[PDB]
C-alpha cells in the first residue's frame, strides 16, 4: 500500500483533498450543525508524470470506505445501451454502501466539449454523466473524484458546483518541494553514507515525478551493471551522475540536443563574454532568495549580433552542457508550417513546456528570418508573416509569470531584427562580439587545439601578432590546414613518423592559402552603430 | 506564399443491437410446423 | 421538500412558469367556456444548471401530482425497438394515473437533429417523441417540461404547435437578482454579525447562480479551516467551550471573492500577478481617464439610463514599444470588478477550416456568459493586418477572419457592457475600420515620459527594496532622457546585479 | 528461428535491452530486497530498416519465456466500443502466469497526440493504453516493448517512467557495427573463398543492416542468372554497383559515364578533392591522433565552361562516399513551410550517410546572399539562406558532411 507520507510535493494541494474525501466521513456532525451539506469531488489536472495518477492510491486505503475503480475507456461496449448503464450500475453501486468513492481516471477520453462532436455515441455518455452527478434525487453521500491532463477538453457544464467544485492543480515542485520526493523514493533502498539528497534536488529542474523516480531507478540499475563482475550493494553518487546525464526529458523530449561540448575551455579571447553570459544565468539558479530579497526580477535575454566567424553560434554550445538547466534549441526557421495554423502554435508549445521544465535556457539562432515583420508584403516575401513574430512577443514577456526563462539569440545581421524585440523585458543584454585583436588571439590558438602535441620549443605569438583583421574560426582553418599537411606528410609507406609531431613545417604551406573571410567593407556595418 | 487550412470529416463508429431473448428459442424449439399435405403424427401405447 | 422558496430570484420568469402548471391543475374549469388550453409543453434553455434542474424539482413538490422522471440515455437497452417502447409506456404511465406532470430532461441524446444522425435507431427515437407529443389528445392530460441547454441544437420539427410553443429563457441574474439569491442559500446557514449581503452582490457582476453556492462553500471551508484547532483526533468533535457555531464573517467572503473562477471563463483563466495601481508611475492622466471609463457604466448604471445615451466601450493603445500599455493591461487584471480575459495574439487562431473563426466566436460569448467583463487583444497587427491586399498573400482566408470580428464588436444586438482592449506599437497596419467610435471610442497615445515622468517611474519599481542610504533619482532622470518605461528597467536591474555580484565577494 | 547470435551486429544498445528483461528473470534475488523495481517498458526507435521488428523475434526465442505479439491497427475495428477492450483482452490474457512478454507494434500510427488529432476513437484509445500501463496497482508481471520510426508522434504523456522508460536508440551501424552484420547472412550462404570480406566495410556507409541484406541478395541472383555452385565477387561488385540504400532512395544520381580520366591540367585541384573527402574516410585514426575536426568540402568559381560541372561528376562515380546532386535550386517550393524542410530532410538524409558528399550547382540562385540589403528584387527570401546557415555547421554535432 501507499499512504500519505508516501507522497511528497504539494502538500498545499495534498490539505485541500484531505479535508473533502476524509473530513466529512471521519468528522460529519460540523456540516449539519453550521453550514451548508459538504461539496462533491475535485477534478485533478495538471502535467503528465506528477502523481495525479498516485494520489488516488492513497485515499484507497487510509480512509477505510468502499472505493470503486472507473477507468475512462473501460465503460464501453458495442450494444446501444450499455455503454450509459454500465456506467449508472456503478454509481448506484457505490449507493448501496454509504459512504463510498469512486475514481474516474482520465476523464478526458467519455467527457469532451457536446458541441464539437456530431452523430455518435460519446455525446450520449457525457449527457448520461449530467443526469448521474446533480439528477433528481440520486445524490446522497457518495463523493466522485477524476483526474486528467487536458482540462480544456472538457465541457463547461461538468464544472459547475454539482459535479465539479474546484480544479485542483498538481503542478510542477519547487526546492524544498522536489526534496522531500527524492527522500520517499530512496527509503527502502540500501544507500550508503555519502550520498547527499540536498545537492541532487538542486540540479534537477524538470524532474517532476517520475524523472526523479527514473533517476533512483536507473542509478540502481548502473549499480547493478557494474556487479556484474548473497552480497549487498549501494550507491555512491557516482552512478546518479551517470544517471543525471539523460533522465529529464519528460515534456521536453521531442526537443533533446545531443551532444557536442566545448567544457567552457576550448573558447579563448571572450574573457568578459563568458563572465556576462555566466551570472545571467546561475544568479537566478544558485541563489535565488537574493532576489526575492531585492524584490527585483533578473535579466534573461542576451543577443548575439557580431561579424560572420567571430564565435556567437557555438557559444550556446558551451552553455549547453556547462550550466545546469534545460536546453532548447532551435536551428533557424525549424518551425514554420503552410497550414495557417501549426506554425504559429510551435512557439506556443515550445515556451510553456520550457516554462513547465522551468529553470531552462533557449536558444534562438539566426533571427533573421525569424523577426521579419515590419516589412510585408514585400512583393515575393510573402504576407502573413509578421504573426509569427506578434506570437514571439507575447512569448518573451506577454501576460504571463516570471518562470526563469533565458532567451540566447544569435544573429549576423542586426539591422534585419524588429526593433520591438529589441527592448528591455524581452532582450536587454546588447553585447558585440569583435574581431580578436593580438591580445586574445595568443589565448584562441592553444585554446582550439588543446589535445596535440605542439613541438615544444615552437611559438604560437609570431602568428598571434601576425594575421590581422581575421576571425575565430578563421584561424580554425589554419590549423586544420597545418593538420591536413602533417597527415599528408604521415600516410605514405611507413615501411615517416610512429608520433603526432606536427612541426612548422606544415604550418608553412598553412598561412599560404589563408585567407580572410569578413571585407573591411562589411566590417563597417558593424562599426556604424557604436551605442 | 501560398496558405490552405485543411477539410474535416472522417471517423465516425456504429452501434449494434442484440436480437430477441434468452426464452423466446426456449419456446420456439416447443410448437409444430404443420403437415406438408397429409400425414400422421403418433398414435402409440405401451407396457400392456 | 423545496417549496415555492427555494428559488432564488427569476421572479419575472417563475410567473410564466406557475401559470401553466397550476392553473390548469388547481381550476380545470377555468379553461372551459374560452376554448381549448393552450400550453401543453414547455422548454428551459440557457447555462445548464441557473434553476432548470431545480424548477422540476420544484414542481414536483409544490404541485401534487402522479409525477415521475425522464433521464437522458436511459431508455436505450440491447433489445430491438424497445428503445422506443419504453418511453412510450412511460408516458402511457402518466395517463392511467391521470391527472399527473411529465418531466423529460436533457433532450440532446432523446431528441437531436435528423440531419447529424445517420442511419442508426437514434433518428426513431426522435421520431418516437414527435408522434406522442401531439397524437395524445384526451381531456386533463400531461405536461412536459424540458430543462436542457443548447437550444439550437434542436431540431425545429419539435416546435411546430403542439409539441412546444411556450419555450422559456431563464436569464443570467445580472442586479438585484443574485442578491435575491444570496438571501436564500443563506437562509439555512447561520451567519455571523460581520457580512453585509449588499456589498457581496455589488461588488462583483457577473455570476450564474449555481457558482453563487460555490462561493458560499469555499466561504464556509476557510471558516473551519482557520479555527481548525486538532487537539483530539480519535474524538473528533470541535466545541472549545460547548456545542456551539462558528459561522462565516466578511473575511471569509473576502477570500473566496478572490479565486470566484465562474464557469463561464473557468478554461479562461488568468494568471493572478498582482497589482495595486502604482507599478506604473509615469502615467497621471491617461491611468485615472482609463479608470472612470470603466467603472461608470458598471459601478452606477443609473444616469446612462437617465440620459439615455450608450455607454463608452472600446480603447486602443499605440506607441512606440517598452513604454506601458499591456502592463497597464496587467493593472486592470486583479483591480477591476470585471472580470478578465486575456488573448496573447494569434493564440486562438487554429489550424481547421472553420474552427479559426469559431474560437473567436465562444470568447466573445464566454464574455457575454460573464456579466459586464473587460477582455484583452494584444498584438492587433497579427490580427488586423489592414483588410487590403490579399494577392494570396493572406492564403487561408486571413481577411475573412477579421470580417467575424467587424460584427461582433458593434453587435447585432443590446451591448451588456463588455470592454475591448486593443495593444499594438503599429497604428498603420491596422484596418480603418477598426478606428471608428461603433468599436473603438478614442486612440489614446502613450508618449515617451519626460524628466517628470520618468522621476516617479523610479519611484515605482523601487517599493519593495531594502535601500542603501539613500541617493538622489532626479540626476538619473535628467541623465536618461528620450527613454522608455522599459528602459529604466534595465538600469535597476544592472545595479541590482552588481549588487547581488559584491555581496557573493564579501562572503568568504 | 532467430535468436542472441542471429541478433548480433550490435553491441552497446543490444545489452540495454537483454539485461531489461532476462536479468529480473535468471537472477530475481538481486532486485529483492533493493528497494527499486525493474524497469517495465521498452521503446526502441531509430531509422526504418534496422532490426526493430526483429530485435522482438529474437528475444523472443532465448528467453525461454512466455512471448506474444500485438499488430498496428489491426486491433482498430468499428464498434462503439472493442477498439479498447480487444487491448484489454490482450492484457488480461498476459497477466496470469508470471513472467511476462509483451511486444506492441506501430505506436506512431495508433496512440497518437491527443491535442494535434480530430477522431473520437483516438481519445479512447490513447487514454485505455495509459490505464492498462498504470491503473489501480497495475503493471505487476506485464513488459511492454515497443517499435516505431516517429517518436515525434506518439503522445508526450506516453513516455513516463511506469510505462516507456530507459528507451534505447538503434542508430546506423558503421564504426564496425556495418561489418558483424556480413558475418550472420552468410554464414548460412556457400562462398567460395577468393576474396576478403573486411574490404567491403568500408566500400558503402550508408547501408543499416537491411540494405546489407539486400546487397547478399542481389549477389545471389546475380550469380544463378550467368550461370543459366558458391558466390563470387562479380556478383557482390555487381551488387556494389546500384546500391541504393533506403534512406537515400528519394534521390538518386548513378547515371553517369567512367570519370577520373576525363580530366586534366587542374592535376593540384583534383588532388585538393582528394585530400579532402578520402582522408577522413581512409584513415580516420590520423584524426583523433591529432584529435582536430577534419576540414570541409571545395566551392568552385571561375569561368564558364572550365569544369565544374565534370568535377562534380568526378566524384560521384569514384569515392566510396554517398553522393546526393541538388539540380540546381530544385528544392525550391511555393508552400510557406516547405522549402525549410525541403533543405533540411537532404542534411537529415546525409547526417544518416555517415559520410556522404552533397552538391549544390549554381550557388547565386540558392544563396540570394541578404534580402535586407535586396530591395530591387523584392525577394526578400531569407528563410531559405537561414535554415542552409544553420544546417552545415549549425548547432548540432559533425558526422563527416
Ligand atoms: N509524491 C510524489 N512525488 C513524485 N512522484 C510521485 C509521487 N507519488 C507518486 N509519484 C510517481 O508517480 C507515478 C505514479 O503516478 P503517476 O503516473 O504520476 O499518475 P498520473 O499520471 O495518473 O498522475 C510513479 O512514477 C511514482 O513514482
Ligand atoms: N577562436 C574561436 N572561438 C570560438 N569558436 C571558434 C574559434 N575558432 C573557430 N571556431 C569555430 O568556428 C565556428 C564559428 O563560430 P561562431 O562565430 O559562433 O559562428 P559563425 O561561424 O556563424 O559566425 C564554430 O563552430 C566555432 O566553434
Ligand atoms: N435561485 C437560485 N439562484 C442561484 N443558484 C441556484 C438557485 N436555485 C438553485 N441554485 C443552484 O443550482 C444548483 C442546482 O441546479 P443546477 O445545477 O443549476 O441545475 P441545471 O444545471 O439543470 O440548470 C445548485 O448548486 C443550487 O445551489
Ligand atoms: N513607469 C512604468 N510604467 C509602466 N510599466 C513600467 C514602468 N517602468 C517599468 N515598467 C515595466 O516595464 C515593462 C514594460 O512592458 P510593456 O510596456 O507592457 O511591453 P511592450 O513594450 O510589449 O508594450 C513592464 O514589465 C512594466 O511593468
Ligand atoms: N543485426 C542486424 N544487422 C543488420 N540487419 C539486421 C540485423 N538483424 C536483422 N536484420 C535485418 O532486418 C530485417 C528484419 O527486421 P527489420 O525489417 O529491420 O525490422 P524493423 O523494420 O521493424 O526495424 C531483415 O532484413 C534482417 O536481415
Ligand atoms: N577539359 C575539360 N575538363 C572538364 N570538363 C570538360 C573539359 N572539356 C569539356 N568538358 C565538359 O564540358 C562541360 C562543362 O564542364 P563545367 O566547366 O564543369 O561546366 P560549365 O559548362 O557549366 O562551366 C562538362 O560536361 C565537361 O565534362
Ligand atoms: F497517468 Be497520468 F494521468 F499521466
Ligand atoms: F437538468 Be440538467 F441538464 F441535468
Ligand atoms: F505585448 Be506588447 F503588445 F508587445
Ligand atoms: F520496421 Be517496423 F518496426 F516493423
Amino acid at each position: 500500500e501507499v499512504g500519505y507520507d508516501d507522497i511528497g510535493g504539494c502538500r498545499k494541494q495534498m490539505a485541500q483533498i484531505r479535508e473533502m474525501v476524509e473530513l466529512p466521513l471521519r468528522h460529519p456532525q460540523l456540516f449539519k450543525a453550521i453550514g451548508i451539506k459538504p461539496p462533491r469531488g475535485v477534478l485533478m489536472y495538471g502535467p503528465p508524470g506528477t502523481g495525479k495518477t498516485l494520489m488516488a492510491r492513497a485515499v484507497a486505503n487510509e480512509t477505510g470506505a468502499f472505493f470503486f475503480l472507473i477507468n475512462g475507456p473501460e465503460v464501453m461496449s458495442k450494444m446501444a445501451g450499455e455503454s450509459e448503464s454500465n456506467l449508472r450500475k456503478a454509481f448506484e453501486e457505490a449507493e448501496k454502501n454509504a459512504p463510498a468513492i469512486i475514481f474516474i481516471d482520465e476523464i478526458d477520453s467519455i467527457a469532451p466539449k457536446r458541441d464539437k462532436t456530431n452523430g455518435e455515441v460519446e455525446r450520449r455518455v457525457v449527457s448520461q454523466l449530467l443526469t448521474l452527478m446533480d439528477g433528481m434525487k440520486a445524490r446522497s453521500n457518495v463523493v466522485v473524484i477524476a483526474a486528467t491532463n487536458r482540462p480544456n477538453s472538457i465541457d463547461p457544464a461538468l464544472r459547475r458546483f454539482g459535479r465539479f467544485d474546484r480544479e485542483v492543480d498538481i503542478g510542477i515542485p519547487d526546492a524544498t518541494g522536489r526534496l522531500e520526493v527524492l527522500r520517499i523514493h530512496t527509503k527502502n533502498m540500501k544507500l550508503a553514507d555519502d550520498v547527499d539528497l540536498e545537492a541532487l534536488a538542486a540540479e534537477t529542474h524538470g524532474y517532476v515525478g517520475a524523472d526523479i523516480a527514473s533517476l533512483c531507478s536507473e542509478a540502481a540499475m548502473q549499480q547493478i551493471r557494474e556487479k556484474m563482475d548473497l552480497d549487498s550493494l549501494g550507491v555512491t553518487m557516482d552512478n546518479f551522475r551517470f544517471a543525471l546525464g539523460n533522465s529529464n526529458p519528460s515534456a521536453l523530449r521531442e526537443t533533446v540536443v545531443e551532444s557536442v561540448n566545448v567544457t567552457w575551455d576550448d573558447v579563448g579571447g571572450l574573457d568578459e563574454i563568458k563572465e556576462e553570459l555566466k551570472e545571467t544565468v546561475e544568479y537566478p539558479v544558485l541563489h535565488p532568495d537574493q532576489y526575492t530579497k531585492f524584490g527585483l526580477s533578473p535579466s534573461k535575454g542576451v543577443l548575439f549580433y557580431g561579424p560572420p566567424g567571430t564565435g556567437k553560434t557555438l557559444l550556446a554550445k558551451a552553455v549547453a552542457t556547462e550550466v545546469s538547466a534545460n536546453f532548447i534549441s532551435v536551428k533557424g526557421p525549424e518551425l514554420l508550417s503552410m497550414w495557417y495554423g501549426e506554425s504559429e502554435s510551435n512557439i506556443r508549445d515550445i515556451f510553456d513546456k520550457a516554462r513547465a521544465a522551468a529553470p531552462t535556457v533557449v536558444f534562438l539562432d539566426e533571427l533573421d528570418s525569424i523577426a521579419k515583420a515590419r516589412g510585408g508584403s514585400l512583393g515575393d516575401a510573402g504576407g502573413a508573416s509578421d504573426r509569427v513574430v506578434n506570437q514571439l512577443l507575447t512569448e518573451m514577456d506577454g501576460m504571463n509569470a516570471k518562470k526563469n526563462v533565458f532567451v540566447i539569440g544569435a544573429t549576423n545581421r542586426p539591422d534585419q531584427i524588429d526593433p520591438a524585440i529589441l527592448r528591455p523585458g524581452r532582450l536587454d543584454q546588447l553585447i558585440y562580439v569583435p574581431l580578436p585583436d593580438e591580445n586574445a588571439r595568443l589565448s584562441i590558438l592553444n585554446a582550439q587545439l588543446r589535445k596535440t602535441p605542439l613541438e615544444p620549443g615552437l611559438e604560437l605569438t609570431a602568428i598571434a601578432k601576425a594575421t590581422q583583421g581575421f576571425s575565430g574560426a578563421d584561424l580554425l582553418y589554419i590549423v586544420q590546414r597545418a593538420a591536413k599537411y602533417a597527415i599528408k606528410d604521415s600516410i605514405e609507406a611507413h615501411r615517416v613518423d610512429p608520433v603526432p609531431y606536427i612541426t612548422k613545417e606544415h604550418f608553412a604551406e598553412a598561412m599560404k592559402t589563408a585567407k580572410r573571410s569578413v571585407s573591411d567593407a562589411e566590417l563597417r556595418r558593424y562599426e556604424a552603430y557604436s551605442q | 506564399q501560398i496558405f490552405v487550412k485543411t477539410l474535416t470529416g472522417k471517423t465516425i463508429t456504429l452501434e449494434v443491437e442484440s436480437s430477441d431473448t434468452i426464452d423466446n428459442v426456449k419456446s420456439k424449439i416447443q410448437d409444430k410446423e404443420g403437415i406438408p399435405p397429409d400425414q400422421q403424427r403418433l398414435i402409440f401405447a405401451g407396457k400392456q | 421538500e423545496v417549496g415555492y422558496d427555494d428559488i432564488g430570484g427569476c421572479r419575472k420568469q417563475m410567473a410564466q412558469i406557475r401559470e401553466m402548471v397550476e392553473l390548469p391543475l388547481r381550476h380545470p374549469q377555468l379553461f372551459k367556456a374560452i376554448g381549448i388550453k393552450p400550453p401543453r409543453g414547455v422548454l428551459m434553455y440557457g447555462p445548464p444548471g441557473t434553476g432548470k434542474t431545480l424548477m422540476a424539482r420544484a414542481v414536483a413538490n409544490e404541485t401534487g401530482a402522479f409525477f415521475f422522471l425522464i433521464n437522458g440515455p436511459e431508455v436505450m437497452s440491447k433489445m430491438a425497438g424497445e428503445s422506443e417502447s419504453n418511453l412510450r409506456k412511460a408516458f402511457e404511465e402518466a395517463e392511467k394515473n391521470a391527472p399527473a406532470i411529465i418531466f423529460i430532461d436533457e433532450i440532446d441524446s432523446i431528441a437531436p437533429k435528423r440531419d447529424k444522425t445517420n442511419g442508426e435507431v437514434e433518428r426513431r427515437v426522435v421520431s418516437q417523441l414527435l408522434t406522442l407529443m401531439d397524437g395524445m389528445k384526451a381531456r386533463s392530460n400531461v405536461v412536459v417540461i424540458a430543462a436542457t441547454n443548447r437550444p439550437n441544437s434542436i431540431d425545429p420539427a419539435l416546435r411546430r404547435f403542439g409539441r412546444f410553443d411556450r419555450e422559456v429563457d431563464i436569464g443570467i441574474p445580472d442586479a438585484t437578482g443574485r442578491l435575491e439569491v444570496l438571501r436564500i442559500h443563506t437562509k439555512n446557514m447561520k451567519l455571523a454579525d460581520d457580512v453585509d449581503l449588499e456589498a457581496l452582490a455589488a461588488e462583483t457582476h457577473g455570476y450564474v447562480g449555481a457558482d453563487i453556492a460555490s462561493l458560499c462553500s469555499e466561504a464556509a471551508m476557510q471558516q473551519i479551516r482557520e479555527k481548525m484547532d486538532l487537539i483530539d483526533l480519535d474524538e473528533d468533535e470541535i466545541d472549545a467551550e460547548v456545542l456551539d457555531s462558528l459561522g462565516v464573517t466578511m473575511d471569509n467572503f473576502r477570500f473566496a471573492l478572490g479565486n470566484s473562477n465562474p464557469s463561464a471563463l473557468r478554461e479562461t483563466v488568468v494568471e493572478s500577478v498582482n497589482v495595486t495601481w502604482d507599478d506604473v508611475g509615469g502615467l497621471d492622466e491617461i491611468k485615472e481617464e482609463l479608470k472612470e471609463t470603466v467603472e461608470y457604466p458598471v459601478l452606477h448604471p443609473d444616469q446612462y439610463t437617465k440620459f439615455g445615451l450608450s455607454p463608452s466601450k472600446g480603447v486602443l493603445f499605440y506607441g512606440p514599444p517598452g513604454t506601458g500599455k499591456t502592463l497597464l493591461a496587467k493593472a486592470v487584471a486583479t483591480e477591476v470588478s470585471a472580470n478578465f480575459i486575456s488573448v496573447k495574439g494569434p493564440e486562438l487562431l487554429s489550424m481547421w477550416y472553420g474552427e479559426s473563426e469559431s474560437n473567436i466566436r465562444d470568447i466573445f460569448d464566454k464574455a457575454r456568459a460573464a456579466a459586464p467583463t473587460v477582455v484583452f487583444l494584444d498584438e492587433l497587427d497579427s490580427i488586423a493586418k489592414a483588410r487590403g491586399g490579399s494577392l494570396g498573400d493572406a492564403g487561408g482566408a486571413s481577411d475573412r477572419v477579421v470580417n467575424q470580428l467587424l460584427t461582433e464588436m458593434d453587435g447585432m444586438n443590446a451591448k451588456k457592457n463588455v470592454f475591448v482592449i486593443g495593444a499594438t506599437n503599429r497604428p498603420d497596419q491596422i484596418d480603418p475600420a477598426i478606428l471608428r467610435p461603433g468599436r473603438l471610442d478614442q486612440l489614446i497615445y502613450v508618449p515617451l515620459p519626460d524628466e517628470n515622468a520618468r522621476l516617479s517611474i523610479l519611484n515605482a519599481q523601487l517599493r519593495k527594496t531594502p535601500l542603501e542610504p539613500g541617493l538622489e533619482l532626479t540626476a538619473i532622470a535628467k541623465a536618461t532622457q528620450g527613454f522608455s518605461g522599459a528602459d529604466l528597467l534595465y538600469i535597476v536591474q544592472r545595479a541590482a546585479k552588481y549588487a547581488i555580484k559584491d555581496s557573493i565577494e564579501a562572503h568568504r
